[PDB]
């Protein structure tokens, strides 16, 4: 079947050009248009433009005339979109799609000058009912993502792990776990945080105050 | 350049109920109007093309209609797999443009947040900062206000909020609120309060602690 | 040839 393959994530510094790739398989690459679509976090979809691999015919949304450049590697069935002088306004998901039916999975582009920074991990015990909730606060890391678990993934029910948000140029996220009162502190509960981009793993055991 | 308006931005419906969504174009677009579904973390998926043409594999409960300027997507008997974002897109004039989207969320019984407040980690204070955390878990509907008070006075600066997507098993929402202060500011006050105002009561839900 | 929405998966 048709596949359109895009890398999940790209990080660019402001001003540095980035070139996103869309590799097409399963059909004749010169037989259909290729579209690019921008989607900002909570927002809508904007067509950037399209290029036809047969003859290189291209139609560009004039909003992007000085931002995007569409090209092709016909020999590898790959379509490209180059974003020039990226700014925080270009941070977005970018989808390729042929005729808006087959879609790539989208590339999350982040434009940032932040440096790779390991997270600080803080255990959140209760102040000092039938159940008790504990928390784990992950502050000041870059890039995304971190992976947070409780007791190495053993403790998975009653968990809320919240989307990461920007605290500055750095990310922060948190997680609550809820367990019956009789289970903690008699049983150990630990927050585990992995940040592969900094090759860091952090365990914080939750201790009564 | 052609503007498509999807109003309202959110709809709440119970599984089994029927729904229609609205899309209105700033100018006439003939039948060049298509509908897309987009679930959380997924690319969009074409549902109906050219106003009313069905898409192979899409359930027959989806249908489209419209006339040049006003369009509707109908879903008879919404099912749990239908909840998500819906967009319309015109292809009458380049640039092709999308509406802003209508989110279909699952209606359920109102539920007040379960609220938990946490003093800063004492290890964090050695960094010179102090984060007070409030979790507001498993409430419904999504709309909620959180107010932080320090020794009884409202505090605006330094709060960071983050919200979970609607829960795929019990249809609730949850929220985290972090108030970050300097160590010195944290230590020179003694009462910390997280106040949650929600449709579920005209009285705020309050959790607070005293630093010692 | 003009793009037709959905014609790649679903024909002209």
């Amino acid at each position: 079947q048709v596949q359109l393959q895009q890398p999940g994530a790209e990080l660019v510094r402001p001003g540095a050009s980035v070139k996103l790739s869309c590799k097409a398989s399963g059909y004749t690459f010169t037989s259909y248009w290729m579209n690019w679509v921008k989607q900002r976090p909570g927002q809508g979809l904007e067509c950037i433009g399209m290029i036809h691999p047969s003859d290189g015919e291209t139609r560009l949304n004039q909003k992007f005339k000085d931002k995007a450049t569409l090209t092709l590697d016909k020999s590898s069935s790959t379509a490209y979109m180059q974003l020039s002088s990226p700014t925080s306004e270009d941070s977005a998901v970018y989808y390729c799609t042929t005729h808006f039916d087959y879609w790539g999975q989208g590339t999350t582009l982040t434009v940032s000058s932040a440096k790779t920074t390991a997270p600080s991990v803080y255990p959140l015990a209760p102040v000092c009912g039938s159940s008790v909730t504990l928390g784990c606060l992950v502050k000041g890391y870059f890039p995304e993502p971190v992976t947070l678990t409780w007791n190495s993934g053993s403790l998975s029910s009653g968990v809320h792990t919240f989307p990461a948000v920007l605290q500055s140029d750095l990310y922060t996220l948190s997680s609550s776990v809820t367990v019956t009162s009789s289970t903690w502190p008699s049983q150990s509960i630990t927050c585990n945080v992995a940040h592969p981009a900094s090759s860091t793993k952090v365990d914080k055991k939750i201790e009564p105050r | 350049d052609i503007v498509l308006i999807q109003s309202p931005a959110t709809l709440s419906v119970t599984p089994g109920d029927s729904v229609s969504l609205s899309c209105r174009a700033s100018q006439r677009i003939s039948n060049n109007l298509h509908w897309y579904q987009q679930k959380s973390h997924e690319s969009p998926r074409l549902l109906i093309r050219y106003t009313s043409q069905s898409i192979s594999g899409i359930p027959s409960r989806f249908s489209g209609s419209g006339s040049g300027t006003d369009f509707t997507l109908s879903i008879n008997s919404v099912e749990t797999e239908d909840f998500g974002m819906y967009f319309c897109q015109q292809s009458n004039s380049w640039p092709f443009t999308f509406g802003s989207g209508t989110k279909l969320e699952m209606k359920r019984a109102d539920a007040a947040p379960t609220v938990s407040i946490f003093p800063p980690s004492s290890e964090q204070l050695t960094s010179g900062g102090a984060s007070v955390v409030c979790f507001l878990n498993n409430f419904y509907p999504k709309d909620i206000n959180v107010k932080w008070k320090i020794d009884g006075s409202e505090r605006q600066n330094g709060v960071l909020n983050s919200w979970t997507d609607q829960d795929s098993k019990d249809s609730t929402y949850s929220m985290s609120s972090t108030l970050t202060l300097t160590k010195d500011e944290y230590e020179r006050h003694n009462s910390y309060t997280c106040e949650a105002t929600h449709k579920t009561s005209t009285s705020p839900i309050v959790k607070s602690f005293n630093r010692n | 040839k003009p793009i037709i929405i959905g014609s790649h998966a679903y024909g002209d």
